[PDB]
């Protein structure tokens, strides 16, 4: 059993035929509406564990699937040569300045 | 009942199957064999969303996977916190070697 | 982001400026 | 079809861009062998792209891409602010050696 | 998102430009203080 | 998008340095004059 | 043989090589000349062609492709204005403080 | 608005930060 996941513009959602239980992860906003979610928004990195059930002509059919987002709007791209451009001067210019200090006692 | 694990680094994208510990799981896209399998997770490069970004069952010789990522080569997150502790700890490392010197040279 | 690296420096910076300024008032 | 075989791979909304048609040329050199990979858009890619199949030597097609991510701003409001800063460091620095060769 | 980009990319040049000038006044300093002591 | 936040991080580490240098210039001028 | 030169200044992109654009016969298209103003990403890109008279256009020796986004009055550079920025700037503040550090020696 | 807002804090306590030290150095 498959749990479709449709998905709208700007809008994440779980669908089913019969009652979903949030176990483990996050559930976003409460909705008193039976058989569906909203997940929230899109660019919130939404994870969790969501337990469905089968339809009237597929009872008793249990239907777990992993809903996981990894669409980071703020995550950080690194490239070698900056940051060791960075930290080497850094480095030297500490050093510096603790001859400095040294040098003035 | 046991949740799965994924782990985004770089571009190879690791995903596991904890339910069998004890053995070695075969692996399906759209009920389709599928770049490669490894003993008991997935070692997956290149990934894109438009392929690859679908279903996933794990299966022996009702735990469904389900997943969309957007891979960044060298590239992973941090939140605000983790970028302001860094000055924080520059600054007591500096501080604390500045003070080790003064003090050791009276 | 700019909120952060709004605050993060100036927090420090105007720590700093502030002890100098103690102090100064202090000794005089 | 109509001996232009080159179509750009299109409809892609990560920081890479594709090139097919249905081994290359840099430039009319030899520097691509074999859908071949071009590279991201952020590095602002160029030059001249070929492919061909049983047909004899395909008609070329080029790819210009502005993307930037290095452009800054250039006007009244920006430029008054540089003129600031480095009028009033040039000033601090200026009084510093003055002062310093006073004491020499 | 774009124009808090665009004045990042204006700033970085500032403090490169800013940095690099500090330097000579580093470097004329230096030569003073070592010929002195 | 992924390439904004190096930009930011790199400018305050930048900042980070221009106040380590403008301190170690104040020190070495303010030590000339003893 | 020589591929278009476009060298965009400010909001203006400037063409030359007719001019048609998914065959369809603001938008400032000569006999001789093309520019375009307001560059949209969203709305204005695609392929272009150079084709002649009396010939139905997909003959022309080669394509374009723009993907190109314009602020207001932004301009940018590749390594070589740096440097210049760079060297002038220091060649003034080296000249000023000199000169005020001959001045200070009273 | 902020960044420019942000950097103009900078340079102003900046600027603060170097005379203060001036005049602690001065009186002591
Ligand atoms: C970033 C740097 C270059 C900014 C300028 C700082 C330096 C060059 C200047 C600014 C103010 C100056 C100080 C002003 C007043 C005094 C008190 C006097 O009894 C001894 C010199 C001393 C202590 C000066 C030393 C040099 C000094 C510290």
């Amino acid at each position: 059993f498959k749990i479709p996941i449709e998905e709208l513009e700007d809008r994440v959602f779980v669908n089913c035929n019969t009652s979903i239980t949030w176990v483990e992860g996050t559930v976003g906003t409460l909705l008193s509406d039976i058989t569906r979610l909203d997940l929230g928004k899109r660019i919130l990195d939404p994870r969790g564990i969501y337990r469905c059930n089968g339809t009237d002509i597929y009872k008793d059919k249990e239907s777990t699937v992993q809903v996981h987002y990894r669409m980071c709007q703020s995550c950080v791209e690194l490239d070698p040569a900056t940051v060791a451009g960075i930290i080497v001067t850094d480095v030297i210019a500490t050093l510096l300045l603790a001859l400095g200090v040294f040098c003035f006692a | 009942q046991t949740p799965y694990k994924v782990s985004i680094s770089g571009t190879t994208v690791i995903l596991t199957c904890p339910q069998y510990p004890g053995s070695e799981i075969l692996w399906q896209h759209n009920d389709k064999n599928i770049i490669g399998s490894d003993e008991d997770h997935l070692s997956l490069k290149e990934f894109s969303e438009l392929e690859q970004s679908g279903y996933y069952v794990c299966y022996p010789r009702n735990f469904y996977l389900y997943l969309r990522a957007r891979v960044c080569e060298n590239c992973m997150e941090m939140d605000v916190m983790s970028v302001a502790t860094i000055v924080i700890v520059d600054i007591c490392i500096t501080g604390g070697l500045l003070l080790l010197v003064y003090y050791w040279s009276k | 982001l700019d909120p952060k690296l709004c605050y993060l420096l100036d927090g420090i910076l105007f720590i700093y400026g502030v002890i100098l300024t103690a102090l100064f008032l202090r000794v005089k | 079809k109509g001996n232009h075989l080159v179509k750009v791979y299109d409809y892609q909304e990560d920081g890479s861009v594709l090139l097919t048609c249905d081994t290359w040329f840099k430039d009319g050199k030899m520097i691509g062998f074999l859908k071949w990979n071009l590279g991201s858009n952020a590095k602002d890619p160029r030059g001249m792209y070929q492919c061909k199949g049983s047909q004899n030597k395909s008609k070329p097609l080029q790819v210009y891409y502005r993307m930037c991510q290095n452009c800054i701003e250039l006007n009244a409001a920006t430029i008054s602010g540089f003129l600031f800063a480095e009028i009033v460091s040039i000033f601090v620095l200026a009084v510093g050696v003055y002062f310093i060769a006073g004491q020499d | 998102t774009l124009l808090l980009q665009l004045t990042n990319t204006s700033a970085y040049y500032m403090y490169l430009l800013l940095l690099l000038k500090s330097v000579v006044y580093f470097a004329i300093i230096t030569c003073c203080l070592l010929r002195r002591t | 998008t992924e390439k904004v936040n190096m930009m930011s991080l790199t400018v305050l580490g930048l900042r980070m340095l221009f106040a380590k240098t403008v301190a170690v210039n104040f020190l070495l001028t303010a030590k000339l004059f003893f």
